């Protein structure tokens, strides 16, 4: 369910 | 090549130059250390082809010039195993290097100094000096956020950047990011390089935590650090690294402040009953209150209520508790500030008393 | 079942009974702790089916009788994670056990107390008491010589034997043997039993050298030890353990005495250049001198010369390094005596100042 950063 | 040195004058240098070597060298030479006696100095060098560590040891006893390479682990273990204060006499005898101390004798196999890997010559483009403590702070503040064997190989390292009068490090694995900036007193050319994982580890290892200043030189493809009589050099990682300035939440309207240790201990206890694999915990923020809950597949549940300073709208948000604990553990302070937007947006966490470091953690859907 | 008690009173008991656990707990029930409240006492029990550890805690605050079982590691971590000085309120509520302290709440899964395995009743046939320090000495003197996962299960443990007024432990893996006996001031019946290796570890664990004596009870198939308010019980191992009396060399006429530390470090240093896959050293014994040598496939070589006390015929004999170092580490005394026979027979090693322990090590061909 982990979301990710906008790198 | 010949030298006689007191055990302790030799031990730490051996330990330090052996750092970049692995438990099992790919090829024989990579498991050896290069020994060179020249101009009253014994130099020891260890390498893994990506980086090298060199130590200069002054020789106050009779010596003869020359060079050879010998097994690093074996030579270190021999010296470490000799009695405190032992005089260690060493002489190159062709295929072997003879080590004598007291009535202890050791014959080590050698490989030609001519065959020892040597990093290519390079030119430094930026140079500066800084306290060892500053370098330690910068690395410890962000190292835990580096990726572990990620495809984007560049994320497996740490970004080092010079800006204005500050040195800054940045690490991210795509789920969380850490950035830390420290003033250096010097005006530097804006610069950005990626130091490899093992490089970061070696940089940390060479800090004795003493008064010796750290001198840094950065080139287009290498970084070098000098501390005392040690010189570490590493090749840099190529690739495009993320701009922390852009990863930071745009408008984290909701600000919460809470004691670092109470928050850490509450999360640590709640984590006990979180999913062993996903580690999710829920945060419910309300006026001057934070409620942390965790539940797992066995229907177990943990709830922690804490007094905090908060005045925004209520909201709930989920997180990998290990990512949150990693940040609280890196922040060695009394109070922390969490800046939130909503349940689907990243949160920024910082020491409430300093903007030196910033952590961005993306939430998860529970 | 309900009780409220200080965290401070639960910590040690929990650690003691939660010990045997962690690594892949077989039956789910075995990863739980049995909690029982009866007559003002809370009893806590941990077990792996082979052994069981029981601890008692007095209850002065209101309480209600009952029993249940809960995840041991989770319950211990929750209690340990709470703040110093915390009060912990616990109540069984159907399928869950509710733990409350401050504004922290935890609901743990349970399994019926009726399901908790307990060693079948048994009968003691031999009983005695002895100082915690004596038991610790007996175990530490020989534990390292027990076999590890040997098909001959009876060697994967330690022999405990009563004879005359002494308690003796014996351990062997077929290559080396360790025996130690200590007087305990009580006339005892002759008895011999084998305690499994995991039980030996546990026994060691409950010893704190206090002046508080250990009370031991041995049955035909079980052993029990009472220390303070802890009770440890383990099943014994079936099988005929070897007779150490037939393992001790018959006439080890050649006696050499050496400084323990000096011999240990000479072995340790020589071992660096021995074969990495099978480390052994060669000993050349001559008048008042010992030469220790090692060689490896790389043709590297180590030599150590030591002054010792010896007046017999010369001989050369090899030994496995770890076996000798293990013995020297267990003796940790000023001088040791090595009793030799010839180049192809085992050696007996003892403290030159005490015959309480003896070690037998077979020679190694090099």
């Amino acid at each position: 369910r982990q979301l990710v950063l906008g790198l | 090549m010949k030298f006689t040195v007191e055990r302790e004058h030799l031990l730490k240098p051996l330990q330090q130059v052996s750092g970049p070597l692995g438990g099992r060298p790919t090829l024989p030479i990579l498991g050896n250390l290069l020994l060179q006696v020249a101009d009253g100095t014994l130099s020891l060098t260890g390498t893994d082809l990506e980086m090298e560590m060199v130590a200069r040891v002054a020789l106050v006893q009779p010596h003869e010039p020359g060079a050879t390479t010998v097994p690093a682990r074996k030579f270190f273990d021999i010296c470490r195993g000799l009695p405190e204060g032992a005089e260690i006499a060493v002489q190159l005898e062709g295929e072997r290097m003879l080590v004598r101390s007291g009535r202890s004798r050791f014959s080590l196999s050698t490989l030609p100094a001519a065959d020892f890997p040597n990093l290519d010559d390079w030119q430094s483009e930026v140079e500066f000096t800084l306290p060892q403590a500053t370098m330690k702070r910068l690395i410890e503040a962000t190292q835990f956020s580096m990726a572990h064997q990620d495809v984007r190989y560049y994320l497996n390292g740490m970004l080092f950047e010079t800006e204005g009068e500050e040195l800054r490090t940045v690490a991210t694995d795509g789920h969380r990011l850490a950035v830390c900036s420290m003033p250096i007193g010097q005006s530097l050319p804006s610069h950005s390089v990626i130091v490899p994982r093992k490089g970061v580890i070696e940089l940390m290892r060479m800090l004795d935590g003493g008064d010796n200043p750290l001198r840094v030189q950065i080139g287009s493809n290498n970084i070098r650090a000098h501390v005392g009589d040690f010189i570490f050099t590493s090749k840099l990682v190529d690739g495009r690294f993320p701009d922390y300035r852009r990863v930071l939440p745009k408008n984290p309207d909701k600000h919460l402040e809470a004691g670092c240790d109470l928050l850490k201990q509450a999360f640590a206890r709640a984590a006990i009953l979180s999913n062993e694999k996903f580690r999710g915990v829920r945060l419910y923020v309300s006026e001057n209150q934070l409620k942390i809950t965790a539940n797992n597949p066995e229907q177990e549940e943990a709830e922690e209520i804490l007094d905090v300073t908060y005045s925004g709208a209520e909201m709930e948000i989920g997180f990998n508790v290990s990512y949150v604990l990693d940040v609280l553990n890196a922040l060695k302070c009394e109070n922390v500030r969490m800046m939130l937007t909503d349940s689907v947006s990243s949160v920024q966490i910082e020491d409430a008393a300093s903007q030196s470091a910033a952590y961005v953690v993306m939430p998860m859907r529970l």
